[PDB]
This record gives C-alpha cells, structure tokens and sequence, in this order.
C-alpha cells in the first residue's frame, strides 16, 4: 500500500525535515503584554526548562492532517410537496445537542418547495459557527481569501499567517481550505520561500503536497543550498517511497544509492530542473571539500 | 546640549528680618536628564526667578545619578520605598504600557529615559521628598547582571507572549553555582494590600485605569 500522510514513518520523516527552531516556534507575539517573571536557574535547571520548551514546541508543531476533499452532501430526507409555495424562505434546523460531534450533527434544510434535505457542507460549517462559535472563525468568509488579497499577503511574505487564517476559518477537508493551501504552496515554490514554513506545522503539508505533485525540485535545491543534506536525502527517500513505480525510485533500487547518490539519481531521473540540482549539489561538494578538510 | 531641563516646583519663600521686614526669595526644584539614564535634580535659591532657574539647572548636572534601565525602557524590578513621609511604589511594566505615574515622576522618567513604568505615591506628596526618594530608589535598584553575579545563577526571563521559552537575560561572570537553590514553598515577602486588592478585583476605585493622554 502507498503510505498515508499520518503514517509513523512519514510523520517522523516530516518532523525531521521541519526542524525545531525554538526561537521561531516561540517568536514573541504582538498581543496584550504582561510584566515578565524571572527565575534563578542552574545549568541543570536551565537545561530542564529548555527541554520542556522543546516538548511544548513539538506539541505546537503537530502537523495538521491532510485530508481528501469532502464529497458534497446531496441527500433528500423527505419531499413534502404539500408545503410547496407555502413559505418563500428556507428553514435551517440545527441540532444543537452539546455532546454530539460537529460532523455528526443533523443540520437539515426545509426548502420552499417542501423538500427537507440535508444541509450542504458550507451551510453545515456556517450553522456550526453560528451556534457553536469557534474562536478565530467568521460566519461570513473573510475577504482576505480573495486572490487579490492573497497575492498581497504573499508579497508581504506572510504565508504562515495565510495558512493560520485558512486553518482557523475553513475545515481541513473543505474545498476552500485545500484551494488556499495549494495556492500558498504554489506561491512558495515559485518564489522559493520554503524557509518561511520551516519550524512550523505547515512544512509537513507543504512537503507532502510537493511530493504528491512531483515538483520537489525547488525544495531540494533550497535544502542543498541551506546545507540540509540529511533533510534532502530524507525528502528523496520519501519521494521514492511514495512513487515506487517511479523511474528514479527504480534506479535507486537497482544501484546501492544510500546517501548523496540518491540525490544524484533523482537529479538524473524524474527532476525537471535536474541539471541545476546537480550543479547545486556539485557546488555543495566543492564547498565541503574546501572547508571540511 | 544632550540634556533637557524641567522645572518641578517654584516656591516663594519668605523670612522675617529686622532690616527689611519680610524678605522674599524663590526656591526652584529642577530636574535635568539626557534621556539615556543620566539624570539629576537640584534646588536653586535666588531673588530672581531666572537666576534661580540658572543656578539649579547648572548645579543639577554636577549631581547626575545614573539610572539603570532594563531593555533601555523600564526599571529592572519593582521598587517600594519610603523617603521621609512619602511612599513610592514603582512597578516594572512591559513595552507599550506607557508612563502611568505621578506627573512629576512622568517628567523625571522622561528625563531619565524610562518609557514604561507604574508609580503610586502615598502619604506626603511633597515634591522635594518625592523627587529625592524616586532618585534614591532608582539608583539603588539592582540589575539582572548584579543579581546573577551575587547569587551565581542564570537569571532567566519567562514571558507569556513567548510561551514556555526560557530567555537567559543574565549569567554569572564567575563560576556558576550548582546548588539547585531552595524551592521555597511559601515566599516570606511583605505584600502590599492595594496590589492584592487590585489582583483579586475587590478594588473598585472610579479613578483607576481612567483613559488619559499619551505619556
């Protein structure tokens, strides 16, 4: 079976690729500030506090699950033709029972034509927000998600902010969430701004999107330039794992491609910019020979 | 030229002399400061107001305290002092909190270079005693580096906006102390009733937290 995003090996690979830049993960936030508190710590106490901060950062960077687009809801519970034309406005009945999970709530729509149907996904999310208000979400779709504003946010290099807004507003399996995430990933790949998403929980999603679209050339180039050779090798190995039938994976299987030779094989096979990938890898090898020795 | 001069009090003082009856003079309290920690205050006595201003402002620059500012915007820690019959309670505040302090303390903090601090004055509000106690407390404050050197331990800052990230703001100059320090179950610290009342919400003064112009 082809591995899924939430598989343990893939999760570990993406966690290693993401990085754990502790300053970036806990960058100071522009909010209502309170006077800080100071503790006197020994070296062991400071190390323990740093380790606890690392654990908290790992909890914070838990990658959101990538889900396939939800199938549109099209179900008619009843067709009461007697009610046709009685009312000129739909009725949206929402089961607001507290203990029911939000994806098991029965939200129904009584149409003016007398049709009692199940609520669409958009209506479901709207009513869930109306009657169970989640912080950070709006009933009406914010105008920030329009493309004219998305391009401005990308120009301001606020891709992480865009993804945070998308996660807050839309559900992970919604059409809008997937579309916005893909647009952000495309812009990041085009402008080569991958380092923006490093040490953030969206890096795994970006890597998975690139691998599933077989355009990991730019990320590999950035990792080689940023001397993340182990991460680049992990990315190539994950690409081969998710494309066992791929020619690059077959070539890696045939030879004993264990380290940098994996990246060489990927550059020579199944890379759109393989020549430039090989050139950058050669430049890294030259720098390593120059300075390591 | 880098120093700014501010008046804090101008009093007309009279004396009983046989030769002239009631002699009149002017006593002026003047605070000077360069906006970078170095600030001072002085008293000028003169028959003419401008002469008193000149005397006090020329004498102040020879009596410049250097006030240590945390991150160049605030005091290093809370300062509770009682100079004569004037109590001054200064609270360290984060960036952007502004100067919520007595107007004289606001002026003196602007002269020093402090941009965020709280200050409550209780008891006698005598301007001279207020200024003297404020300068005494600010000069006697202990910096983070001094605390780290004194107790041989890392002084680590915990910020709510930064989450659980430990920020080592100070480290001892000499060898570090491996004693994990006493985990004091209950701190024997003399609290202030007003602070506790405000924290618990029992305080309902109609004058606290009033909207005011930028300071």
């Amino acid at each position: 079976k082809k591995p899924t995003f939430m598989d343990e090996e893939v999760q570990s690979i993406l966690t290693k690729m993401t990085g754990l830049n502790l300053q970036k993960t806990f960058k100071p936030a522009i909010q209502e500030l309170k006077p800080p508190t100071y503790k006197l710590m020994t070296q062991a106490q400071l190390e323990e506090a740093t380790r606890q901060a690392v654990e908290a950062a790992k909890v914070r960077l838990k990658m959101p699950p990538v889900l396939e687009e939800r199938v549109p809801i099209n179900d008619v519970l009843a067709e009461d033709k007697i009610l046709e034309g009685t009312e000129t406005t739909k009725y949206v009945f929402t089961d607001i029972s507290y203990s029911i999970p939000h994806r098991e709530r029965f939200i129904v729509v009584r149409e003016p034509s007398g049709t009692l149907r199940k609520a669409s996904w958009e209506e479901r999310d709207r009513m869930i927000q109306v009657y169970f208000p989640k912080e950070g979400r709006k009933i009406l779709t914010p105008i920030i998600f329009k493309e004219e504003n998305l391009r401005t946010m990308y120009s301001q290099d606020r891709h992480v902010d865009v993804l945070n807004l998308c996660f807050a507003q839309f559900e992970p399996d919604s059409t809008e969430y997937i579309k916005v995430h893909h647009k952000t990933y495309e812009d990041i790949d085009k402008r080569g701004k991958y380092d923006l998403l490093r040490s953030t929980r969206y890096f795994g999603g970006m890597v998975w999107y690139f691998v599933n679209n077989k355009k990991i050339d730019g990320l590999l180039i950035d990792q080689i330039q940023r001397d993340l050779i182990d991460d680049a090798t992990n990315l190539v190995q994950l690409y081969h794992v998710l494309h066992p039938d791929g020619q690059s994976a077959q070539g890696a299987k045939d030879q004993a491609a264990e380290g940098i030779n994996l990246i060489k094989v990927f550059a020579k096979t199944e890379a759109q910019k393989g020549a430039y990938i090989e050139l950058t890898l050669q430049t890294y090898q030259e720098a390593l020979s120059r300075h390591s020795a | 030229e880098d120093f700014d001069t501010r008046i804090l009090e101008v009093r007309n003082v009279f004396t009983m002399t046989a030769k002239e009856g009631r002699k009149k003079s002017i006593r002026v309290l003047v605070a000077v400061g360069n906006g970078k920690g170095a600030a001072g205050f002085s008293i000028g006595k003169a028959t003419d107001r401008m002469d008193a201003f000149r005397k006090a402002k020329n004498r102040a620059v020879h009596h410049l305290h250097y006030i240590e500012r945390y991150e160049d915007h605030t005091i290093f820690h809370d300062i509770s002092l009682r100079f004569k019959r004037t109590h001054i309670k200064m609270k360290k505040q984060p960036k952007g909190y502004g100067l919520r302090c007595h107007r004289a303390i606001i002026t003196i903090c602007r002269l020093i270079g402090i941009k965020d601090m709280y200050a409550k004055v209780s008891g006698s509000i005598n301007m001279l005693s207020l200024t003297q106690g404020l300068f005494r407390g600010l000069s006697r404050q202990e910096t983070h580096q001094q605390l780290a050197d004194k107790k041989g331990l890392h002084v680590v800052e915990i910020r709510e906006e930064c989450g659980p990230l430990p920020i080592v703001v100070a480290s001892p100059r000499g060898p570090l102390r491996k004693d994990p320090e006493p985990e004091d179950e209950v701190p024997d610290v003399k609290l202030d009733w007003e602070d506790v009342k405000t924290a618990q919400g029992m305080k309902r003064s109609v004058w606290s937290n009033l909207k005011r112009a930028a300071t």
